[PDB]
């Protein structure tokens, strides 16, 4: 009972996260900040605006790093969240240069059970290569999988 | 003069088509909810004339004099606005950590004091109880009218308060559409709904009349959702209404492309009104307690120009 | 069987597909007296509620699907003509962004409920409208 409640307070949090990351993504994307982006391009402004845009970035990296761990989390305890693994491995593909989820894969995600991944086993294997490498290179965690 | 003239008198135009819908429910009707109007006749490009709102003060005026302010009548030991104006002013250019924190310490230092308006014109329980009823209202219809029509700059000297009727009126409507949120240090609330207003309503807040009043104002809003589409598309089309926002505007608010920003301020406007929000669909009550929320969150206020006088 | 084509492509071939699915009148004699508004209906709708309660898995299980490189779900013009004898990127979005209308339930800009989405679709799919402009190697009237 005590796995179950930590398994559902990690998805929650997880799914919170995720839910915030998106919101960023999507205003990041948003039409609206294009426009505004235009605006400025037609000297304190710019400078404001580039401290805005740091900012922006530092908080979405914080809530995509805290997902990825809460997903991570949430996948070790239990098994009726097993299709979450397309919501965590979505994120760590989307972002392949963090290299934050990647550490936090090459640590933490080893430690999932195999068999969960396995219904994923034709997109992770559509993209490894190996044009990344090092310790904390995408290309090697995601070959280091494939291949446990 | 020097000004145009003619967005205010449309937007007066688009206050009047909502008025009326608000007076053909029966629901709003009951309630009075109405938006103040006043006529405008623009003369010219650059110049006009239009009515002058008699027994009417501005609410920066009324609170932030430095001589005669409420501010400085009541709470004389708190900061004056000019020290915390100061204090906004120099803490612009630093990360937003240090403006949160200068924020709330101005804030902590900075008490509202609005409430007694209705307590000190009003000295009779009765007319006391029904100005502050029909304050209330006024505040929540014209937020849930502004944030419709993505009204902006509501700083302290754009809204009137009458004084026989203790009554908001909104002021300088160039702004609207959203067109706020594109300026530098952009605009980050639905609409102005600061401590001070707060503070006014009573000791409810907005947890008594002013929420139920904007949820059915919303409903209004949502049941005429057709009606709106269609007068705010004659309206945007118009060759001469000049909404768009524009880097020299852009300056003065703070010391083909038209097709495609008009139809993305459609589809936003059609989005507010069915209640899809962050791609969620909302009831009403929900839109209401999003919108409110957005409003007195003071991480959104400590990010906007002190100019628009957050604190105040 | 042949899913090769998914994902509201089939509008984009000459002579487009007009109907979310094939409801002709044989399928329709197959379940019996009642028609569709038997049985039909109600496991429709069951089905349909069962698949919008679960709307973030399916857009999430999605999104990884076809961001897939080898997945090769596009229309080109050499599938177009065997058929019936970077831009990816807004495609894709495109069309997770139909997906997330379908899975709420809006369609054509309207809010829908479960039973209204099924009767909408129900009535596209028997439509003789959308079957006459069908693609003879469909065969609407079989
Ligand atoms: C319909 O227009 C108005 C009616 C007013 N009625 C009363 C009143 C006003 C009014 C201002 C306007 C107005 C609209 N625009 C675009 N510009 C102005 C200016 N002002 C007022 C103010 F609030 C701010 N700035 C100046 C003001 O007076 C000169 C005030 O102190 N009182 C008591």
């Amino acid at each position: 009972e005590l796995r179950n409640g930590k398994m559902k307070a990690f998805l929650s949090l997880a799914r919170f996260s995720d839910t915030q990351y998106q919101r960023i993504e999507n205003y990041m994307k948003s039409s609206e900040f294009e426009n505004k982006q235009a605006l400025l391009k037609r000297q304190r402004e710019l400078e404001l605006d580039e401290l805005a845009l740091r900012a922006l970035k530092e908080d979405r990296k914080r809530f995509l790093c805290k997902a990825v761990e809460n997903y991570i989390n949430c996948l070790l305890s239990g098994e009726e969240h097993d299709m979450w693994v397309f919501r965590l491995c979505s994120l760590w593909l989307e972002n392949s240069g963090v290299s934050e989820v990647n550490g936090m894969m090459k640590r933490d995600g080893m430690k999932i059970p195999t068999y969960k991944f396995l219904p994923l086993m034709y997109q992770l294997a559509a993209r490894m290569g190996t044009k990344m490498m090092g310790g904390l290179g995408f290309h090697e965690v995601l070959n280091n999988l494939i291949s446990r | 003069g020097r000004d145009d003239l003619r967005q205010d008198a449309v937007m007066q135009q688009v206050f009047q088509m909502c008025n009326t819908l608000l007076q053909r429910n029966t629901e709003t009707r009951k309630r009075k909810l109405t938006i103040c109007t006043y006529k405008v006749v623009p003369l010219s490009q650059r110049s006009g004339v239009l009515e002058w709102c008699t027994g009417t003060v501005p609410i920066g005026e009324f609170l932030v004099n430095n001589e005669d302010g409420a501010h400085k009548r009541y709470r004389p030991n708190d900061f004056s606005a000019f020290q915390c104006q100061k204090k906004m002013m120099e803490v612009q250019k630093k990360s937003f950590e240090e403006k949160y924190e200068v924020f709330m310490d101005v804030c902590q230092n900075f008490q509202p004091v609005f409430r007694y308006f209705c307590m000190e014109k009003f000295l009779d329980p009765a007319i006391w109880f029904e100005k502050r009823l029909a304050y209330t209202r006024s505040v929540a219809t014209s937020s849930i009218v502004g944030y419709i029509l993505g009204l902006g700059d509501r700083h302290v000297q754009n809204i009137l308060i009458n004084e026989q009727s203790a009554e908001l009126v909104h002021i300088d409507l160039g702004v609207a559409f959203e067109q706020g949120k594109i300026l530098p240090t952009p605009e980050t609330v639905p609409f102005r709904l600061t401590r001070d207003i707060v503070d006014g309503m009573g000791i409810t807040g907005v947890e008594g009349v002013f929420r139920r009043c904007c949820e059915k104002t919303m409903e209004v809003m949502r049941n005429s959702q057709e009606t709106l589409l269609t007068i705010v598309e004659v309206l945007l089309y118009d060759p001469l209404f000049d909404w768009t926002m524009n880097p020299l505007k852009a300056l003065y608010l703070q010391q083909q492309s038209f097709n495609k920003v008009a139809e993305r301020v459609l589809m936003r406007l059609q989005e507010k009104l069915k209640g899809v929000e962050e791609g969620t669909v909302l009831s009403v009550g929900g839109q209401v307690n999003l919108l409110i929320q957005q409003a007195i969150d003071p991480k959104n206020l400590s990010r906007l120009f002190p100019g628009w006088k957050a604190w105040v």
